[PDB]
């Protein structure tokens, strides 16, 4: 796949994903993308959806395909495991869910991204993810649990 | 106006040489933090207390 | 060990070392360290005692330890060879004594750094090195033999 990291003071504190048409980078992290083809892109602020400008050149457009509605509870892959739930994400166990991780795509079995992880460090017995999601008819929402500290 | 110029020039020159004396107090001893420090050079001549 | 060099328009002309709690850099060279974590640090200038600022955090700190007291004239290791001298520096043969070898640490048998070289290109059949060290009670002094060019 393709997900270039964001580095502030040398170390890695976040990752920026590229969806088809627009590159999505969280703004609760700060730093600079190491790609010279991506650092020249203008930064456009938004709400906590964390938009950025889709000034991707025509040579390498459409990196990943997003996934619309009709989403089963199913089994969905994840960079450090798997999440099996639709309304929120699966309460993944401890260990996974550290720091410097927010920005990972959550893909289906076909490789279609359905979410972008932002928060939910610790949620009791198992940590619950705070992701952005597309609703029942394709509008982007933000889903959070109560008392979820960001990354 | 000439008298306040002497009291301003000599004030910012005497504390300039004192700041050089304050700076040269430390660079023998900040280079080796494991070395022990005398009690004369800690608070009397210089400012730095015992740390770490 | 960890001793990152100093870059200036591609060619190597200086070396920067990391000690317990601080970083060092000689003043006879100009250039930028290629490490991004070692480039944002406020390196403050000083006198011949060579005070720099180790503002990097703990998680990579103390790659090597500075030498203690009770210094014999015995064996000391070196990047190009070995040295056996405490009052002065040993008459190493040719090969070492070129250009851009400033800042290379001099270590003991137990991997502990003793001195950091700054000069002494070529002094005939016997080559001396102008280094910094701690004289008797940990006070950091600078030793320069006669006719020591900046190397």
């Amino acid at each position: 796949d393709k997900t270039f990291p964001i580095m502030l003071n040398g170390q890695v504190n976040g990752y920026a994903c590229v969806v088809g048409g627009r590159v999505f980078k969280p703004l609760h992290v700060e730093g600079r993308i190491d790609n010279e083809q991506l650092a020249a892109i203008k930064l456009k602020k938004a709400s906590i959806y964390d938009l950025e400008y889709g000034d991707v050149p025509q040579c390498m457009k459409s990196d990943t395909l997003q996934y619309t509605s009709d989403k089963p509870p199913g089994f969905y892959n994840w960079h450090h495991g798997a999440v099996q739930y639709e309304n929120n994400r699966f309460t993944v166990p401890r260990g996974v869910g550290g720091k410097g991780d927010s920005g990972r795509p959550i893909l289906d079995n076909k490789g279609r991204v359905v979410a972008i992880v932002l928060g939910g460090v610790n949620e009791g017995s198992r940590t619950a993810l705070s992701v952005v999601t597309w609703n029942q008819k394709g509008v982007t929402v933000k889903d959070t649990p109560e008392g979820s500290e960001p990354w | 106006c000439t008298c306040v110029a002497i009291i301003m020039v000599s004030c910012v020159t005497s504390v300039w040489l004192l700041c050089r004396t304050r700076n040269l107090c430390i660079t023998p001893y900040k280079l080796a933090p494991n070395a022990q420090v005398p009690i004369l050079l800690a608070l009397l001549c210089c400012i730095k207390p015992t740390r770490a």
